[PDB]
């Protein structure tokens, strides 16, 4: 046994192209639609939970995940690549930062070691590259709200408002119409939901939605009371009957 | 066209090695079916057994996992008796380590995350099984959770696996079209893998006798398989009525 | 010369779930170091840890294990449990043969109820309704044995609690100050009561200190260059 | 505490003759104030016409002579049977003792 | 780790490798050497394609090793570096050891031995370098040069060049450099390592270096200018 | 590709078979042995004339009662030469004695087999190892990288080797003298030399029980070439 | 031919190409017989040389005082097995006080060959190994095949032209088992076969090598003059 | 195509065609058998004498495994060989934990995950070998048969090498004719017999044969050889039911 | 086994070129334009960002210009992640050297260090090179104001005026054109902006489409200061230098 595999499997080609990234990128254009959109006071994720089967439970099946209690990630592309991302990102937000400073990582910093691993894949020997472009919303006290794009290739952007995946083109076009600087966190989550719309064929609404925000501090959802400056997660998934109730003011 | 031998993309974003894996799934021709009840759940499975030199009492896809958690198997038997030794080792190593039984979705996930890795790592091959683990968890209560060899996992109301799967689970989609419930509304287990038998043979539209299927149960606290006379005392209550 | 403070701990169990409390005074050998220390530390939200012994070592074992007990809790989609907690610190503890020098007592309420226990820094475990740890442990014990009962209420078990450490305060040199108490009762949120009492308020001094500008002989000034 | 020597006592005599060579032993082996045995051998033909005696802790002396009668064996084998004279011999055991510096063979070697 | 033999024998009996990385030497710019009676001059090409460059920082080609010894090569300058590097490492180790500073001969053969090394060795390549090493052993004065290549071979030469066109200057030294009487002087060393260069280069402007080693660690890179004067008399008796 | 340590059909392996082709374009190196010693000749093959011939060194002392010359990729050989005089010099300080001839070439052997995916080939370079010791007197083998030793009265290797090898055929008898394998090194040599052979593009050297192992000087070789000459026109 | 270029690869109708081409090696080799009765064991082999001026390559090699073997095919494989059994003869004497087996001897050296035919990166051995010895159970004569196999026989021979020995040794078999207490009469029967496969060369004084060990004797090689006895 | 080239390729079927050539070394190995009885089980191989200069008796073929187990294979014999000494090692370290001596079905497991692990990698082959091995535990009498892509089950009867479907179906006949089942002593007479039965597959030389039994009655559930009397009296009743 | 899906990514082709570093350099040709010039009193670090969107927040964007040290800043063509690793690798190098030394990491001395790392890669470890050219700007003690140019093959050149990635023989012969060696940073910055303009594959040159930085000793006396332009700061030297 051994992996013997201690070669490079992603290379440069006579164009300098690096194929298995064009590749993996490709594999992300075939997934789901995922967007984001940055408010003033707020960050909105939101996907369509593609359900596989009908008798599959879509609510175990979580596309957007919390990484840390101010920040949430939503991918486009293979699922399984995803999660284990998701795993890695969690552990990395604790090893290489929180175990150190006391605190969680600000949203570019994790965005920066999750960007690492995928790069990571890309050279090392023996390996793929991550077939999932991920879109990382989070706040942190000195830099405010942020939203960043993550690529296979470990190339990271921050954006305003952006979409991923099977209808992106023509998501990125609605979102520029729509979005301006004086947003406010419900009218983000309003075009969210309008945005979304277009690119989602079947049933649309609240448990075929996926949708999480990056806003207040929850108090209520922080498990205990008595320090002050601890105030909770500013990351809350909404639910399927909270995405209805603004589907009906659509 | 090496992209087609290893666990690379091909030009469409393609892994081949894994397409093929699900193709090697269906390699035993079995059929199996889990659905849930009240307080358990109950897993079924064809069993065949063609030579007549063979022991019969050996010949099984159904494994006993942890105490709580069983597992059936879609796939040949070597690949299945491997994921079967990692399963009942990642269940044992948790209770050791955290201090409580392993749930069947963290189950089902963790090995679900090493199949990933066997998509992403060329030196390691894909399992050629489907794996559908089953339990009546002590937070969630009765549990479906399948995983396979692109890493891919979720929870299910009831689920259906094999070469004739679109059948079994086109005949429980309407059964829970019509209840409009999560589960099956009865009490005991017995009945529940009456119910499952039932539409087994209602979808693939074959009988059976009781050395043609295989039977596995979860309740609180235990997994436990049918014995053959078991399994004849609920084919003869099926037939009287 | 590590920090190792006085003490008195203790963890009282009542009907719906789990109290614990604890004194605040942090000792250097004789000198006192922290007059109002915070011993009670949060593993989980609902989960809390009161020291005892080697300083550092109670801090940093409680925080890794309560970092590991996060990425659990996220991995596995669940609420995370106190025996989870209990099996990760007791299996540190003892592959480093007591060196690393951590006492606790371990509180809190998971989905299969409250649960209270004791660890020792050599890795072994105990599991009781009270119990105390800390310099002042036998003065609160001895307040344990003589008025905890079976089916406490809350207002009886933090009553209990924080008269036991005043035990400790009063009559252990290594504990004093004030006395901090955490509630954790099922189906509700965790209620953190720092400085719950402080009956050792420092009294008016007879004569301010405040010295005429210019007391001090002064040799050099100079403006510091603390920008880019 | 474990001592990991012993002392089993006895004594070896080697003379160097004008064409000839002695090495004698006595052949009592003891612990403390008991015999263990009357008769046990502690001077041996170890091949190529040499001869051995490894005195004082018995253990490290029968490893010795052991590990020489070997090392004069793999000689044979590496050297196209060539005969191991008695200074190539000689050097080859400062070797073997030396190769256990820190932690040596408890015997005063005569061959 | 990775392990492959990348350096191996063809049917022929050749390691294409090793001679590829002489092909890399081809294309490298030309280096020179040449060793008078009391001194030994290095001369290297610039190639005037790269104007705009920054001539105090950009990296020379020849290297001391020691405050004795130097080095030029020809060939992928990032490899040169790594060779320079280890020969730097080895001078100082040797001279901590044997408390005596390296001989020429010595030297050569240690960076010749790493090179030889890369030809047989499993994950690595060859190195794409041939250098030219030139200095006075210790307490000698007798001139020393010596030249490596890829495959880890080595040898004394009176004079010798490598690199582009070096079969060009070559000719040039093989009928101009004189054994039973070498270069008397500095000035006529520098003069016959100019003019073999002039023989390839294109303009005598900043195209030329001349590193000039003298007995007793004097060694001294000569200016633009003092190069210049050189180039200038050159062609003033070749105007006949 | 194909694996380093891979076989033919026929049975040999190709790597092996292959290095044997890079030592046929090497320069010729030649050894005869005597009951007075044993002599080792060998051509230099200077690629310039700016080449000081005197720096190639294809002759080298192993110990003083070994001897050895090189044929075919000689960069190969320096590692093969410090191994030899490693076990020669180690098997001294372990037995307070000189080393066979046999022991040392064997020694040398071992390490050609041993590369695959240790070293990624093998040596391209073939070694002529000439000594002296007490049990089997004046020796001269021929070490191989298929890790093959054969030992001979006379050997050459090298591109001139089959017509030096017949050559050899013809004038060896063992009754030879230092003297005559001296001048028949030279004869031979000459005969399968590119340029005409001189003291400075050929080398002579002898391993002798009194004087051990000595590489000639060009003064001492420029006389017996001299020799030589007058030898021939003698008849 | 596309699945020959390693060992690690069966080709479709589940064949080892590498170990076929090391068994090929072998059949390249000088002849080399082995023959036994109940009281002694024989080696003989044909020693070839490169030319007139060469020696001639040693076949036979001790590996203990009670065993030992002959090579045919490549000479530094047979160098490194033969090493292996001086080192296990050699750990069963200085562990368990006990000679080696020579059908044990002949499990280890299947197992070591084996190892180098189902693993990536190695290499089949390439040489044919016939080990004769003298244990507890009286004479044995064992055939090593670098494909893993090792066979216990009478007599044998491996090597080229091995065939004219074997059918030499099957026809005598009744004879040459008879032959106790008498070496000379049972090295003549091993000189009588291997000359059933010479052609155009005939046995001189040092083409020749044999080996003998038996009840009251140690391992050991003649070789020269020793063997013009039984030219 | 390619996918037949490297070991743990699945090809479009999803087939691993290396295991499958592995298969063919196996179909190509001399027949062995493998008979479960009553309070044990009985092991039987053919021997092909190649040449007359083969001493009889002498080149074992049939393996022990701790003291209570049998193995048999057909194929490559070195690939059996190295399978067994993995058995063996698998067995003492059970026994050494454990102190019971390793159960018939918890060996069956330890070879099969071990053989399985061979068709996970391309830089290891399967095993050219079908095993047939088993004997007794605490509870009773255990035969399996093994294969080259790790998949074994439990048997009533086995057979494997050359002769397989001429064995098969003499194994299926006493299956059929004893559904009470077969005594030890009988089993190893049967055994002989279906040897000799299947040696017309192999019919050009002649054979050997030899077998070996555990039983529970006849060998305190300790693997023994079949020896001397009994062995010949096993030859001769063959020997008649093939006239 | 594993030999036979090895690209083989050192190894040199017959005419004696390592492939992987050569198809790197075509990668590289395809980024945005990076230019660096030096002048007496600073150095101009000037780069185009590729084809960006009006979504795309460009105020908390960094893709091209980044800082090593407060002496040391690097321009970056070629892949974007890449360069993160070995910028991190660098910035690392040169706080060890300041503990070490106390003392800051001469410019070279990084560079070198930096150049080795990449050549690494094209000799041994089977992996693939990084596909990024580097442009350093930086300040030391010694030598002053330097510019150093990278490259995926780890051989590193000092210039007055360098440009990589798309463009560059169009943006060196311009750049040599008006290039002067008594030149100071407010001509260079009109210099790097002007060729960047004519170069550029875009139809204008905006400031959300660029990034701009400057070292200066234009820092209150002996010292220097770095300073990454915001992107109003580039709206207004676009104006200031007329070609907005
Ligand atoms: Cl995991
Ligand atoms: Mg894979």
């Amino acid at each position: 046994m051994t992996d013997r595999y201690s070669f490079s499997l992603t290379t440069f080609s006579p164009s300098g192209k690096l194929g298995q990234i064009d590749y993996a990128l490709t594999a992300v254009k075939q997934g789901v639609t995922s967007l984001g959109i940055k408010a003033t006071n707020g960050v909105v994720i939101a996907t369509e939970k593609k359900s596989s089967s009908p008798l599959a439970m879509s609510e175990t099946l979580s596309k957007v995940s919390l990484l840390t209690p101010d920040i949430g990630a939503v991918y486009s592309g293979m699922g399984p690549d995803y999660r284990v991302l998701v795993d890695k990102s969690r552990k990395v937000a604790h090893t290489s930062y929180k175990r150190i400073y006391g605190e969680y990582p600000p949203t570019k910093l994790l965005v920066s070691e999750v960007a690492k691993i995928m790069q990571e894949a890309t050279q090392s020997g023996g390996v793929r590259p991550f077939g999932v472009s991920l879109l990382i919303a989070g706040h942190d006290e000195f830099n405010g709200f942020s939203l960043y794009q993550v690529d296979p290739s470990g190339s990271y952007f921050p954006w305003k408002a952006t979409a991923i995946g099977k209808g992106s083109v023509a998501a990125k076009t609605f979102l520029e119409k729509r979005w301006n600087d004086e947003l406010e966190l419900e009218d983000a989550i309003h075009i969210a939901l309008l945005t979304l719309k277009e690119s989602v064929e079947g049933e649309f609404n609240g448990d075929t939605i996926e949708l999480a925000i990056i806003g207040d501090e929850n108090p209520d959802l922080l498990g205990y009371t008595g320090i002050p400056t601890d105030k909770g997660p500013r990351f809350r998934k909404l639910t399927s009957q909270e995405i209805n109730d603004r589907l009906e003011a659509l | 066209g090496y992209d087609r031998h290893i666990t690379i993309f091909s030009p469409e974003g393609r892994l081949y090695q894994v397409e093929y894996a699900f193709k090697a799934t269906n390699q035993t021709n079995i059929n199996s079916l889990a659905v849930r009840g009240k307080d358990c759940t109950v897993v079924i499975s064809q069993k065949k057994v063609p030579d007549k030199l063979l022991d019969p009492t050996t010949v099984s896809y159904i494994f006993c996992i942890s105490r709580t958690i069983g597992m059936v198997v879609n796939g040949p038997i070597p690949d299945a008796r491997n994921a079967a030794l990692r399963a009942k080792a990642e269940a044992a190593e948790f209770r050791y380590k955290y201090g409580y039984d392993m749930p069947c979705d963290v189950l089902a996930k963790r090995m679900a995350n090493l199949s990933q890795i066997y998509t992403q790592r060329a030196y390691m091959r894909p399992l050629g099984v489907i794996l559908t683990f089953v339990s009546v968890d002590e937070e969630l209560g009765p549990s479906i959770y399948k995983t396979d060899p692109a890493g891919y996992y979720v929870g299910y109301k009831a689920t259906a696996t094999g070469p004739k799967q679109q059948e079994i689970t086109t005949n429980l989609e309407n059964h829970f079209k019509k209840s409009k419930i999560d589960h099956i509304n009865e009490e005991s287990w017995e009945k529940v893998v009456e119910f499952a038998i039932t539409h087994m043979i209602d979808a693939l539209g074959t009988e059976f006798s009781k050395n043609d299927l295989e039977v596995g149960v979860a309740t609180k606290d235990k997994f436990f398989t049918l014995s053959a006379e078991n399994i004849e005392e609920r084919l003869v209550a099926i037939a009287e009525q | 010369k590590a920090t190792s403070t006085g003490a008195t701990i203790v963890g009282v169990k009542f009907n719906n779930g789990v109290v614990i409390a604890a004194d605040t005074r942090s000792t250097q050998g004789p000198i006192v170091a922290d007059k109002n220390c915070a011993k009670l530390h949060r593993i989980s939200p609902k989960i809390w840890c009161a020291g005892a012994g080697t300083a550092a070592d109670t801090e940093a074992v409680t925080q890794l294990i309560g970092s590991n007990i996060e990425l659990h809790s996220l991995y596995t989609s669940r609420e995370p449990r106190v025996v989870s907690a209990l099996q990760m610190l007791k299996q540190h503890l003892f592959k480093y043969q007591g060196h690393i020098g951590a006492y606790l007592i371990v509180a809190g309420v998971d989905p299969t109820g409250s649960h209270l226990f004791s660890i020792h820094a050599h890795g072994s475990t105990d599991v009781g309704y009270y119990l105390s740890l800390g310099s002042g442990s036998l003065a609160a014990m001895a307040v344990l044995e003589s008025h905890w009962k079976q089916d406490l209420t809350k207002e009886e078990a933090i009553k209990l609690a924080s008269d036991a450490i005043q035990a400790g305060i009063w009559n252990d040199l290594g504990s004093g100050s004030n006395v901090d108490v955490c509630v954790m009762e099922i189906g509700k949120d965790a209620e953190y009561l720092r400085n719950y009492l402080t009956p050792n308020v420092r009294e008016e001094k007879q004569k301010s200190y405040k010295f005429p500008r210019g007391t001090t002989a002064v040799l050099k000034e100079s403006i510091v260059n603390i920008c880019d | 505490q474990f001592n990991p020597y012993g002392d089993n006592g006895g004594t070896i005599l080697g003379i160097a003759g004008e064409d000839f060579a002695v090495l004698a032993g006595d052949t009592r082996n003891i612990t403390d104030y008991s015999i263990n045995s009357r008769y046990e051998p502690k001077v041996f033909d170890c091949g190529d016409n040499i001869v051995m005696s490894a005195n004082g802790f018995a253990a490290d002396g029968d490893a010795l002579v052991k590990r020489f009668k070997n090392s004069v064996k793999w000689y044979h084998f590496d050297h196209n049977d060539k005969k191991l004279s008695i200074n190539s011999a000689a050097r080859n055991i400062q070797h073997l003792l030396y190769g256990k510096r820190f932690f040596p063979y408890y015997v005063h070697t005569i061959i | 780790g990775y392990d492959r033999a990348l350096s191996i024998f063809s049917p022929d009996g050749h390691i294409f490798q090793v001679e590829y990385a002489l092909e890399a030497v081809k294309r490298g710019t030309c280096a020179v050497g040449v060793k008078g009676k009391n001194c030994v001059v290095l001369g290297c090409e610039r190639r005037s394609t790269l104007k705009l460059q920054d001539t105090r920082i950009t990296p020379s080609k020849v290297s001391k090793i020691d405050s004795h010894v130097v080095l030029s090569f020809s060939g992928l300058n990032a490899d040169s570096r790594i060779l320079i590097e280890k020969a730097r490492v080895e001078a100082q180790s040797h001279r901590l050891t044997l408390e005596d500073p390296v001989t020429v001969e010595y030297l050569t053969r240690y960076v010749a031995g790493v090179q030889q090394r890369y030809t047989q060795s499993g994950g690595v390549r060859p190195f794409g370098v041939s250098t030219l090493i030139a200095g006075f052993d210790p307490r000698d004065d007798e001139p020393k040069l010596y030249q490596t290549e890829p495959s880890g071979i080595y040898s004394s030469w009176s004079a010798q060049t490598i690199g582009r066109n070096s079969k060009t200057v070559r000719e040039f030294l093989e009928k101009n450099y004189d054994r039973k009487e070498p270069p008397a002087t500095v000035e006529e060393c520098v003069k016959l390592t100019v003019r073999s260069l002039l023989e390839v280069v294109q303009t005598g402007a900043k195209n030329i270096e001349i590193t000039v080693v003298k007995p007793d660690s004097d060694i001294v890179a000569l200016s633009s200018e003092e190069i210049n004067q050189y180039v200038t008399q050159i062609e003033q008796e070749k105007q006949e | 590709d194909r694996g380093v340590s891979t076989f033919s059909p026929e049975g040999r392996l190709f790597q092996v078979e292959y290095s044997l082709e890079a030592i046929k374009l090497g320069s010729t190196a030649i050894g005869i042995a005597t009951k007075e010693g044993v002599v080792l000749g060998v051509e230099k093959r200077a690629t310039s004339p700016l080449l000081e011939s005197d720096s190639i060194e294809k002759i080298v002392e192993i110990d003083r009662h070994i001897g050895c010359a090189m044929s075919g990729l000689t960069a190969d050989a320096r590692s093969m030469i410090e191994h030899a005089r490693t076990a020669a010099v180690t098997h001294n300080l372990y037995y307070d004695e000189d080393i066979n001839v046999e022991s040392l070439t064997q020694s040398v052997c071992d390490l050609a087999l041993r590369f695959g995916e240790l070293m990624s080939r093998p040596f391209g370079v073939a070694l002529l190892i000439a000594g002296h010791d007490a049990d089997d007197g004046y020796q001269l083998f021929h070490a191989e990288p298929s890790g093959t030793f054969y030992r001979y009265n006379a050997k050459a290797i090298g591109s001139g080797s089959e017509g030096a090898q017949a050559e050899l055929l013809n004038e060896w008898h063992s009754s030879l003298t230092l003297k005559e394998a001296e001048l028949l090194v030279l004869k031979i040599l000459k005969q399968v030399m590119e340029e005409k052979l001189d003291e400075n593009n050929a080398q002579l050297s002898c391993i002798t029980k009194q004087d051990g192992f000595k590489i000639y000087d060009n003064e001492k070789t420029a006389e017996l070439i001299k020799e030589l000459k007058e030898k021939e026109a003698a008849e | 031919n596309n699945y020959d270029g390693d060992t690690v690869t069966f080709s479709p109708t589940g064949r080892l190409f590498q170990v076929e081409y090391a068994l090929e090696a072998i059949k390249q080799g000088s002849v080399t017989v082995g023959l036994r009765s109940n009281t002694h064991a024989v080696l003989v082999a044909l020693k070839r040389n490169a030319d007139e001026l060469s020696s001639y390559q040693k076949k036979i090699i001790k590996c203990d005082e009670h065993m030992g073997l002959s090579l045919a095919g490549l000479a530094p494989d047979a160098r490194v097995l033969s090493n292996y059994l001086r080192q296990q003869c050699n750990y069963s004497s200085l562990v368990f006080n006990r000679k080696l087996a020579v059908e044990r001897a002949g499990h280890l050296l299947c197992d070591k060959a084996q190892k180098n035919t189902q693993s990536y990166g190695g290499r089949p051995y390439g040489v044919g190994l016939l080990i004769i010895g003298y244990d507890k159970s009286g004479a044995h004569l064992l055939e090593f095949q670098p494909s893993g196999n090792v066979t216990e026989l009478y007599g044998t021979a491996i090597g080229a032209r091995s065939q004219g020995a074997k059918t030499y040794l099957e026809r005598t078999l009744d004879t040459f088992i008879k032959i106790d207490g008498n070496p000379d009469e049972l090295i003549k029967a091993g000189v009588e076969a291997i000359s059933q496969s010479l052609r155009d060369e005939s046995l001189t004084v040092d083409n020749l090598s044999i080996a003998i060990v038996g009840k009251d004797t140690p391992f050991t090689i003649y070789d020269g003059e020793a063997v013009a006895k039984y030219i | 195509t390619g996918y037949d080239l490297s070991n743990s390729v699945f090809s479009p079927d999803g087939r691993n065609f290396q295991v499958e050539y592995a298969v063919k070394a196996v179909e190509n190995g001399t027949t062995s058998i493998g008979i479960k009885c009553n309070d044990g089980v009985v092991f039987a191989v053919e021997k092909l004498i190649t040449s007359k200069l083969l001493v009889p008796q002498k080149n074992v073929k049939i393996q022990v495994v701790d003291r209570h187990i049998g193995c048999v294979y057909s194929g490559l014999i070195p690939d059996g060989r190295h399978l067994v000494n993995r058995g063996r090692e698998e067995a003492a370290s059970f026994k050494k934990l454990y102190k019971t001596p390793i159960p018939i079905p918890a060996f069956a497991d330890r070879l099969g995950q071990y053989v399985q692990a061979h068709t996970l990698y391309n830089s290891v082959r399967p095993f050219g070998v079908s095993t047939i091995f088993g004997g007794v535990d605490k509870n009773g009498a255990h035969l399996y048969m093994l294969e080259p892509s790790g998949s074994y089950w439990g048997y009533k009867g086995a057979a494997t090498g050359k002769g397989r479907q001429s064995a098969k179906a003499e194994l299926e006949k006493l299956v059929d004719h004893h559904p009470e089942g077969l005594s030890a002593r009988e089993a190893v007479k049967q055994a002989a017999k279906i040897i000799y039965l299947a040696h017309e597959d192999n019919k050009e030389k002649d054979f050997e044969l030899e077998i070996s039994w555990c039983s529970l009655s006849e060998t305190n559930g300790l693997h023994k050889f079949v020896k001397g009397d009994l062995l010949q009296e096993a030859i001769d009743f063959a020997q008649k039911e093939i006239n | 086994g594993s030999r036979r899906y090895d690209s083989r990514t050192t190894i040199f082709s017959p005419e004696g070129r390592l492939y992987q570093v050569e198809y790197a350099l075509e990668s590289i040709s395809h980024a945005g334009t990076a230019i660096g010039i030096m002048a007496s009193d600073g150095i101009v670090l000037a780069a185009e960002r590729k084809v960006t969107s009006t979504l795309l927040e460009q105020d908390t964007s960094t893709e091209k210009l980044y800082k090593l040290n407060d002496k040391i800043a690097v321009a970056v063509a070629g892949l974007t992640a890449d360069a993160e690793i070995l910028i991190n690798t660098a910035r690392i190098h040169a706080q060890n050297y300041l503990k070490t030394y106390n003392e800051d990491i001469p410019v070279e001395i990084l560079v070198r260090r930096l150049s080795d790392i990449k050549q690494g890669y094209t000799q041994h470890g089977g992996l693939r090179p990084f596909g990024v050219s580097f442009i350093y700007a930086g300040y030391d003690d010694r030598y002053g104001y330097q510019l150093y140019t990278s490259n995926p093959s780890g051989n590193y050149t000092g210039w007055k005026a360098i440009s990589v990635g798309a463009n560059t023989s169009a943006a060196q012969t311009l750049l040599q054109m008006d290039y002067k060696d008594d030149m100071k940073v407010d001509d260079a910055i009109e210099l790097a902006l002007k060729t960047l303009s004519k170069t550029t594959d875009s139809s204008a040159l905006t400031y959300d489409r660029l990034e701009f930085a400057t070292i200066r000793k234009g820092a209150n006396d002996g010292e220097v200061y770095q300073k990454i332009f915001k992107p109003q700061e580039i709206k207004d030297i676009l104006v200031k230098t007329g070609i907005t």
